[PDB]
């Protein structure tokens, strides 16, 4: 049987990996805004490209 | 937000869904700060992300104690 | 780089030093005479814990420890294999924590924003300074300071609670857990419902300020409003670091004895003696 | 209490109604005429602005408001003319008169 | 420099929200009120709560788990 | 933008100090190399 | 070759350059220095018959 | 020129130097959002969010406040600004959003943000003049106006605020520089 | 194959590639040295029979 | 099935499976790495009848 | 049957697909990987006579 | 947005792209195999 | 973005680049096994 | 060779020069402070028959 | 190189000066002062052939 | 010497210095009474010849 | 503000104060000397 | 800034003041020297 | 900016300092090799 790995371990490489997945989620929601970035050599989208900018609808009153 | 709050910057809604110099500023401070920075929107992700995280990585960790591990150390 | 609105705020002025010789941006950086100080002090901080690293048993990263001096030493200078590399990397640590938060001031002065941001941190910075030099100095050693590593650290916070036998009835501690966990709460409950409003169910008109505070009415009795979740989330997150700093200066310099026996007061009220 | 405010606890309240000499009531005193004589000022310039336009609910607000406002100023020109009368009879008292 | 730490001028209105938004079924218990301590450091209504018919049962039992072990 | 030319032009130099680098280095392996050889 | 010079800004390039290199020399010398067999501030004057030598299969 | 900047030096991250009145064109902590949009705020119901409290019979001061009219404002170069002559309030979340203030020059009104007033001991005692460091009391007469008297815009809640978070740094030539 | 070009900006992917063989580089060094076998700075003078084995079946 | 690249772009998809194969690869090769029948770099050189085995049943 | 796709996007449910079978291999893989019976990297090369076997009943 | 006709050409390095690598990983795996099998 | 034939220019430096780099590390391994071979 | 300081302003290359040598300088001194054959402070006055030499053990 | 004060402007950077000795010299004292040889509130005394020597 | 004054405003330097030499003070008078030979208001009556030394070298 | 006068006047003091500063603490030391010197 | 003559003129003050603060250091370490020497 | 004269004119002052620093230097490491050789 296996002796060095064991399900603990395999829990946290999920979890790592589940978690780098959030923040490059997370990274691409941090750029609907002010992206593009303007630069001397054009336009720079960093890493990973951001989303596209959200259009908002408001309501018809009442 | 309070330091922003002047500039109409607790208005996250409104700052969210037409942005005004109160976001602008804010992005900008954490990003000459830390060299990144979110938007209005997207802190509230961060903030919900880790809260949740933190309840659900417990879970995880009382279930795996005493079925899987038994002397942690 | 620069965001698309950027180049417009990038003025001269707010520093508190360096007037304009340090007023520039470095990518996306503000630098300022701070900038510089801080990553003089943060090369050197780190590149003293890489040495205390080499000297040490192993470069695996969760066993690296460079551990304060002996007691014995009380408020002098270890030899440098015996600790003192401990305390200069401490020194290090403050020059740079402090620098980061002058630095965040000269930002705020820059953009016309209120002072908040470096005042919150310095509530971190308090509970640091706290654990590394205001309790060590009254228990009158520098080896009363935690060591810096990132499993070993935990090894001393360990040792410290069992020293008062049960740190669960440490009543400053008690405080300090409820601020922590009550502001997780908050976090959670702020970001959700700001999201909620902007991320209603597709073919749902986004959502307003009215429908967040009823919402949140019905959920603790009353609307706290935007103005007051930012408050309260500010005073939960640095209080409890506030009340982190006091639990543990009051545990050594202040009380001995285990932390069960100090609720003796309690049951000795003379109502009920 | 607004204007003493925390000092209230401690017994200083210069508001209360007074009919000896008092630098400190009459220093009140002549605060509070000027802000309040402002504030019927303002009050009757906005039930003009509204008036003007005409809405009939914020007109009756207005009118309100102004005879509040109205009322809150004969206070202190009572207070003002109680120092004012002790101010005369008091040696020592200022030269320059209360209301 | 102003810290807006605390407001100094609260203001009423005598109508009030706190009847809900368009809610349907459920019933909005209580009127809503003004709490000046509350308006001190956030927004002053404290005011009408909804339960319906999972929030009236989870108070019941709940209340119940509570007796239980006060009781105890 | 670099001009074509400026590009030539700095690509001269740093050519050279990569290959001035690369013999600084060079001579550091070999009196490394004679005072503690690691193979 | 001179061209990727204007694919990529050179003051870009040196920076990126100068700071791997400084990372890369200092890593190595650590690395070095925490070893047993090069640990030259304490040992440097040993010959090379002198130096340590790790251990070696049965 | 129309442009309101110009870079301090041909190095990258080097600082803009405004061209102009900085308070007045919008550059640095001066800036507003220049493309917010130019409609009121409304209500959930639809109404205008931000409105004179004259406008709104439904509005009053709390009980133990201080009633801000009538009180004088006191300017960063301490000269009475003016005299704050009405409210204006958000009806989405009760608040005082902006102090009218008649000028003691030249008889405007302009509007003073509720974020930039400071009340003189903080609010403990006293509570009989409204304190505004930021700006002087001249640079009071260039407060960017309201097209109505009766509606604000966002975008004209964005260039007030701003002149207000601007005079922080330009009311006085020696607020850019540093403390030593 | 040169269109990948078109789907993919060579500057963004040569930045990309860069990255990765670095880290791929230091990491596959770093498990070697941390490796009996391939401790090469305390025993890389170690002839190629002399050097550590893992232990077989018995 | 080419439709596919229609449904989705193949920008993405690509990027999604050079990040799969990756990420599947470095598994495999650590849990190997970390088994003893397969620790390759400290017993390579072993034959396969030397190379260890998991005990049988009794 | 096809009439699912006009309630469900199928650029949704191939990716939610995709993932739930690459989670449940995983899954399955790594459960027998910690058995004795299947632990197949260590013991892969036992006949199936010689590989490990649960205990019968104990007699108790 | 893909034509049809450049998803389909797409689609021939693709399936091209997948053979070269399940190629490799055959001999890799045949490699493996008679060095040290797994069953 | 980039022509086609700055596309085709730019693969060809790609292509020999790579497979420039890959022969260096063929000589390190040749080098590398040479020394202690890892089967 | 001067066009470096086109490319890079003057002003902020020799800041961040001077503060590498500070950062490496104390570096050093604190790296030779902490071995024993170079703990100057402590053991200056030997002389090199006596300064300190590392080695390892001989586990004969 | 009096030219340097017109990159850098001393009014700006003498207090930068000064706090890199003022904590150098403080940093140099206390590493001297809890020195066994140089520890001088303790020992300054001594005189040299009797001072302590860190040897092996 | 003076137009070091034209550069510094004194009201500033006045107070930067007398905090300065108050911190100063307040530590040697602190290391002096946290020392064996000079805590003074214990040991403070004893004869110079009395007072505390540190070891000598053995 | 400052002048080339009022600088003086002032330099004239700071210097004045600084140096009666000293000449009191080389006193002070003078008699802790006497008491228990430190060399 | 200032100009070239200013600068030259503190450039004056300023060598001096380091001189002067140089031989302070040096009659310090000479005076430790000859108290206890470090090599 | 500046110009090329004034470059090439810092950077005959830039040279000359980083030569002369690393002359001293040198004089510090013959020096400390007198003292205490590390080879
Ligand atoms: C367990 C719970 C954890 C809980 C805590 C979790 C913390 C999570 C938050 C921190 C991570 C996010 C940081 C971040 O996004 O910074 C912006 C930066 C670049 O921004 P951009 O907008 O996309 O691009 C700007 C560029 O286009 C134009 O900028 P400019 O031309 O002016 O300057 C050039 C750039 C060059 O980029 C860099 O130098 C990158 C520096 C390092 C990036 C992060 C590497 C990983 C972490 C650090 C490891 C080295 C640390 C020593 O210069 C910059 O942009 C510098 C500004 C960014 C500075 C970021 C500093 C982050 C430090 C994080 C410390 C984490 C400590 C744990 O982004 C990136 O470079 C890519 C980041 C990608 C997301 C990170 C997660 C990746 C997961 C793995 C996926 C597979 C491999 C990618
Ligand atoms: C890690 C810890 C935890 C913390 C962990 C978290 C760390 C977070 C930081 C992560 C890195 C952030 C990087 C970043 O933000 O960069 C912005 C910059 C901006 O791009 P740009 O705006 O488009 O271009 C700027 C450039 O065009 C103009 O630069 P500037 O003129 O303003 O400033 C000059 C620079 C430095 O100049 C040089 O480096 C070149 C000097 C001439 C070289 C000549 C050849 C030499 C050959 C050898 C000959 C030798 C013989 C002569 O510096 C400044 O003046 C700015 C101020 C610097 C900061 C103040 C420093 C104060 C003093 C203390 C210094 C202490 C030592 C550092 O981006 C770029 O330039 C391109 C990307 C550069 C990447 C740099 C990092 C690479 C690290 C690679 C490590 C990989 C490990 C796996
Ligand atoms: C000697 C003590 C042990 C220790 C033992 C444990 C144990 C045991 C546990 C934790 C857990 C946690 N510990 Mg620990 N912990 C120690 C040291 C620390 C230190 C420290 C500085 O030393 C810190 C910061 C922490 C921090 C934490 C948290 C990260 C984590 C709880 C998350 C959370 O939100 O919980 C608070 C949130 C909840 C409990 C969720 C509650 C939600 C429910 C729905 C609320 C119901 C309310 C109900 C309606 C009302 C009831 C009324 C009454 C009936 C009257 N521990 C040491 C090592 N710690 C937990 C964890 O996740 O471990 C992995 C856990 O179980
Ligand atoms: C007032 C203008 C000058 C001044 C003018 C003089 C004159 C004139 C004389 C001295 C003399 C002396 N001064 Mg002087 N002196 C000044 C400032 C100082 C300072 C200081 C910290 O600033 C110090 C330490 C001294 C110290 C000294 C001594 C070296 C010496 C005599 C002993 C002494 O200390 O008397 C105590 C004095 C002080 C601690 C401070 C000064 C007090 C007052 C202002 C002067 C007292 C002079 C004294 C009564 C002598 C009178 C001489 C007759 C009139 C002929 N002076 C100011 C700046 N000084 C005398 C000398 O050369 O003797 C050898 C002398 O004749
Ligand atoms: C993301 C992780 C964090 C988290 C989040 C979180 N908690 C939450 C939520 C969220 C997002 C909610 O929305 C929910 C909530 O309602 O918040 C106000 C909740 C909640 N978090 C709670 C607590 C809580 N959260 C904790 C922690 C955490 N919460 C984490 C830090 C802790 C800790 C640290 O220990 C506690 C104690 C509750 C306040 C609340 C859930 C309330 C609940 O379920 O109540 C059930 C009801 C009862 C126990 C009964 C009450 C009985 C009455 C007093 C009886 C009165 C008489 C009655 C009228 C009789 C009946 C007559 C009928 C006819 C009417
Ligand atoms: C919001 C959603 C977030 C999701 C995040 C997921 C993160 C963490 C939790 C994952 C579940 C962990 C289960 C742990 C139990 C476990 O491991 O028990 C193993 C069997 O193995 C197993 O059950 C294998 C378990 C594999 C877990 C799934 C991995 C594949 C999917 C990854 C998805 C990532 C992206 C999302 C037994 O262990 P033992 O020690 O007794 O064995 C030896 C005995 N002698
Ligand atoms: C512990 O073991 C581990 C670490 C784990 C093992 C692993 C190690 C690994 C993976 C190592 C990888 C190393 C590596 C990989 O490639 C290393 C690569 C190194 C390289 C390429 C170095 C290159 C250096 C280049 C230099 C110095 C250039 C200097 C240029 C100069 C001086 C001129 C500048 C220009 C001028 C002056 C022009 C101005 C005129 C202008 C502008 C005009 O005129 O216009
Ligand atoms: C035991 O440890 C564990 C970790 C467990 C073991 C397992 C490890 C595993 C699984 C490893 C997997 C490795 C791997 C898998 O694929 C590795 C794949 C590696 C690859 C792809 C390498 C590719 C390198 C390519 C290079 C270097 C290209 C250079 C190009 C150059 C120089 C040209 C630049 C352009 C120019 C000059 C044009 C300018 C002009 C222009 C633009 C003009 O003119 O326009
Ligand atoms: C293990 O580590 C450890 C143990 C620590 C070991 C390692 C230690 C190390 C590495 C140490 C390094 C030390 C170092 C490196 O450089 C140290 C460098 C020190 C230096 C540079 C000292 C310089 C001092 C200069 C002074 C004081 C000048 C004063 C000038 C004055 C007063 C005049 C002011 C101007 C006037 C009056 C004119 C106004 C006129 C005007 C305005 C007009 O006329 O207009
Ligand atoms: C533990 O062991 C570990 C640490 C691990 C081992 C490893 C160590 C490693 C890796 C070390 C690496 C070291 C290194 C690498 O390169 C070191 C490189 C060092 C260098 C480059 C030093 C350069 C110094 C240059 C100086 C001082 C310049 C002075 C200039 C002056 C004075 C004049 C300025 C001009 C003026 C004033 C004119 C203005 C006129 C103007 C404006 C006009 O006229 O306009
Ligand atoms: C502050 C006084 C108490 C502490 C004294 C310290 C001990 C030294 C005593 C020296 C005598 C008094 O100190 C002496 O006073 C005079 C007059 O006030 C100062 O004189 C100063 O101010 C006068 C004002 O008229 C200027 O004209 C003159 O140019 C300037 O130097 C001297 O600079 C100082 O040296």
């Amino acid at each position: 049987m296996m002796e060095y790995i064991d399900g603990a371990q395999i829990a946290l490489y999920a979890f790592w990996l589940f978690f780098f997945g959030l923040i490059i989620y997370l990274r691409r929601e941090d750029k609907r805004e002010g992206y593009p970035l303007e630069s001397p050599q054009g336009p720079r989208d960093g890493w990973p490209k951001g989303a596209p900018k959200k259009t908002y609808v408001h309501r018809d009153h009442g | 937000i309070l330091a922003v709050a002047r500039m109409g910057g607790e208005r996250e809604i409104e700052q969210i869904t037409d942005r005004g110099t109160a976001a602008e500023r804010s992005m900008l401070f954490w990003r000459w700060c830390m060299g990144f920075n979110a938007t209005m929107e997207s802190i509230h992700r961060w903030a919900w992300w880790f809260a949740v995280l933190t309840t659900f990585t417990g879970g995880i960790g009382i279930l795996l104690t005493g079925t899987v591990v038994d002397n942690w150390y | 780089a620069m965001l698309s609105f950027e180049k417009k705020y990038r003025v001269r002025g707010g520093t508190l030093i360096g007037g304009d010789l340090f007023d520039f941006w470095f990518g996306p950086f503000y630098v300022g005479f701070f900038g510089v100080t801080t990553i003089f002090f943060v090369t050197l901080g780190t590149l003293l814990c890489v040495w205390g690293a080499a000297m040490g048993p192993t470069w695996n990263l969760w066993q690296i420890n460079i551990a304060p001096p002996d007691l014995k030493y009380g408020l002098g200078l270890a030899p440098l294999r015996e600790g003192g590399l401990w305390q200069i990397i401490t020194l290090c640590a403050l020059g740079a924590f402090g620098s980061w938060a002058l630095r965040q001031a000269e930002i705020a002065r820059k953009l016309g924003m209120g002072m908040h941001i470096p005042w919150a941190y310095g509530g971190a910075i308090l509970a640091y300074t706290t654990l590394v030099v205001i309790r060590p100095f009254l228990l009158g050693a520098w080896g009363h300071g935690f060591p810096y590593g990132i499993f070993s650290h935990l090894d001393w916070v360990s040792n410290v609670g069992y020293q008062y036998l049960h740190f669960h009835y440490n009543p400053a501690h008690m405080i300090a857990v409820t601020f922590f966990f009550t502001n997780c709460l908050a976090l959670a409950m702020h970001g959700s419902l700001i999201l909620s409003v902007t991320n209603p169910p597709k073919g749902t008109p986004t959502g307003t300020s009215e429908q967040e505070n009823v919402f949140f009415r019905d959920l603790l009795g009353y609307s706290i409003g935007a103005i007051g979740i930012h408050r309260l989330g500010l005073f939960l997150a640095v209080g409890a670091a506030v009340w982190s700093a006091i639990c543990i200066v009051i545990s050594g310099p202040f009380w001995t004895q285990g932390w069960p026996e100090w609720w003796n007061w309690w049951l000795n009220l003379p109502i009920w003696k | 209490p607004v204007n003493d405010g925390i000092w209230a606890w401690y017994g200083i309240d210069d508001d209360r109604p007074m009919a000896a000499w008092s630098r400190f009531h009459a220093t009140r005193c002549v605060e509070q005429l000027a802000i309040n004589r402002a504030r019927v000022g303002a009050a009757e310039w906005a039930l003009a602005d509204v008036q003007a336009r005409g809405i009939v609910p914020c007109i009756a607000k207005a009118a309100a408001h102004l005879a509040r406002a109205r009322a809150e100023l004969a206070d202190w020109e009572a207070q003002g003319h109680r120092l004012e009368a002790a101010r005369k009879v008091t040696p020592g008292a200022w030269t320059t008169p209360v209301i | 420099e102003y810290q807006n730490l605390f407001t100094r001028v609260q203001v009423r209105t005598v109508p009030e929200p706190g009847i809900p938004i368009d809610e349907s079924t459920g019933t909005r218990y209580g009127t809503g009120t003004f709490s000046y301590l509350a308006g001190k450091f956030g927004d002053a209504q404290i005011g009408p709560i909804y339960l319906g018919w999972a929030g009236v049962l989870s108070l019941i039992f709940g209340f119940i788990a509570i007796e239980i072990i006060g009781l105890n | 933008g670099m001009t074509e030319e400026e590009a030539r032009r700095f690509h001269g130099y740093m050519v050279t100090g990569t290959l001035g680098y690369v013999v600084v280095a060079s001579v550091a392996h070999f009196l490394a190399w004679s005072w503690r050889p690691w193979f | 070759m001179h061209r990727i010079w204007l694919m990529y800004d050179p003051r870009r390039v040196m920076v990126a350059l100068v700071g791997f290199l400084a990372v890369l020399a200092l890593v190595i010398h650590f690395v070095l220095l925490s070893s047993q067999r090069y640990s030259w501030i304490e040992n440097g004057t040993l010959g090379a018959d002198q130096a340590p030598v790790g251990a070696s299969a049965p | 020129s129309d442009v309101k900047f110009v870079p301090a030096d041909n190095y990258n991250g080097s600082p803009i130097i405004p061209t102009g009145n900085p308070m007045i064109d919008g550059v640095g902590p001066a800036s507003w959002a220049e493309d917010r949009r130019d409609e009121p705020d409304l209500t959930y119901h639809g109404s205008h969010k931000i409105v004179p409290m004259r406008l709104d019979p439904t509005f009053s001061i709390a009980k133990g406040d201080p009633d801000p009219r009538g009180l004088p404002v006191i300017a960063a170069d301490k000269q009475v600004a003016g005299t704050v002559v009405e409210l204006w309030v958000n009806r989405s979340e009760p608040q005082v959003s902006y102090y009218e203030v008649q000028l003691a020059s030249g008889e405007r009104r302009v509007l003073l943000p509720t974020g930039y007033v400071q009340w003189p001991n903080f609010g403990l005692w006293g509570n009989d003049k409204l304190l505004v460091k930021s700006i002087t009391a001249a640079q009071f007469a260039n407060v960017p106006a309201t097209k109505r008297d009766d509606q604000i815009t966002l975008l004209e809640e964005d260039k007030i605020c701003a002149y207000y978070a601007g005079g922080h740094m330009y009311a006085f030539a020696e607020r850019s520089q540093p403390i030593i």
